[PDB]
């Protein structure tokens, strides 16, 4: 029973989700870029 | 495959404005990010500006202002008030699409452009 | 009492935006295999 | 990399049967998604429904059949019962990869296609 | 109390994995910047 | 894309060692993963090793050694004192990027893979 310590680990996980959110948004921009490339390319099968 | 010619440079009086050019030459797309860095004597590349090509959005490192004509596929930095600080070699550069995969400044990492300018010397006359 | 009663409410919070970025997480991954699909028939 | 062109349409009294055809040409993949929409004079594009190329998945608006024929190449909308709200120019479009990165219902956005024919009036 | 140690405990599993699950989608997008630049249009 | 043609299977005593070889045509790019993976009767296609053509970084399921040859374009696979339970039909196989975003061990799976070679049997005897 830390009685605090929770708090404590559940600010630091919020940390960890706004890290998340940050990689999520910037793996989606790099990811919108290769489609709107895409558009152009020659796929041939 | 994008090639890049920088123009402009040269002698400037401090306190002066001057103006470089990058005419941006083969396949552009709206994904480009055109970036302007700056070696200066003694330092390492530092990042200047750098604009989308497509939607226009700007991020800078005051003094200076960076704009892109999509008609003219040229990329512009405009150096008001020049100091001393500003003498340095400059640099147009190219990232095909988003490098953001690598951390949201990744805009300011030379390593993430893939083609590059010749560079141009800017040098700045403090002479009276 | 109110103690536990906001441990709980922030634990409820953060499971849901862990939700979200599982959705997230398999969203982008939908996308990245369409690419890799057709990227081997691309001409280089 | 792919033209569309729709085909069906014009005049029909209320209750009558349709059926709208898209004639797909060039180079079709599994990763596509085709999507029926319509708009009406002054009014913005409106989801019908769309069906993955490849595994042949639908989805629906939340009285329209969609289908296709990948021997053809084409995606077929059959309206049924058909009313006076019904009245627009219908279009066919094309998304050549999944873009659920903008969200798991991205196929009811228009923005998220890219190629359109020219439209069918109904 | 036990069920929320237990809970945190989990949770921080998941955020293990989502960590996970970045590091390779990003791995994965890197080869196709890479492979991008040869790209015919 | 790439073609794969395998050779130097076929029948080899026990204790003896064997070299696969698989010659790589077409465009090879340094995000290329080259894997050797085998099926014997009664069982399910096994991951062997796999090679990243670019930088020749190396995974294993130690008797067998997987190299690359940027020169003449080719994956190896010597096998070392072979026992009668290698018998089995080895195949080559390339991934053309890296699918990792399937998994950490997806370099073991070979449904990420998007070329193949033919398959050439090996027997282990006596
Ligand atoms: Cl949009």
């Amino acid at each position: 029973g830390d009685i605090s310590g929770i708090n404590a680990s559940v600010v630091n996980i919020q940390k960890e989700i706004d890290r998340l959110n940050e990689v999520a948004k910037n793996l989606n921009e790099s990811l919108i870029d290769l489609q709107e490339l895409g558009k152009y390319e020659q796929y041939i099968k | 495959q994008v090639q890049l010619q920088e123009s402009g440079g040269g002698l400037v009086q401090a306190g002066d404005s001057l103006t470089l050019s990058c005419a941006v030459s083969g396949r552009i797309f709206s994904t480009y990010t055109m970036g302007w860095f700056r070696q200066a004597p003694g330092k390492e590349r530092e990042f200047v500006a750098a604009v989308r090509w497509g939607a226009g959005t700007i991020y800078y490192a005051g003094r200076f202002t960076i704009s892109r004509d999509s008609a003219k596929n040229t990329v512009d930095l405009q150096m008001n008030s020049t100091k001393p600080e500003d003498t340095a070699v400059y640099y147009c550069g190219a990232a095909y699409v988003s490098k953001a995969n690598y951390g949201s400044l990744w805009y300011q990492d030379s390593r993430r452009y893939d083609y590059w300018g010749q560079g141009t010397q800017v040098t700045v006359s403090s002479a009276a």
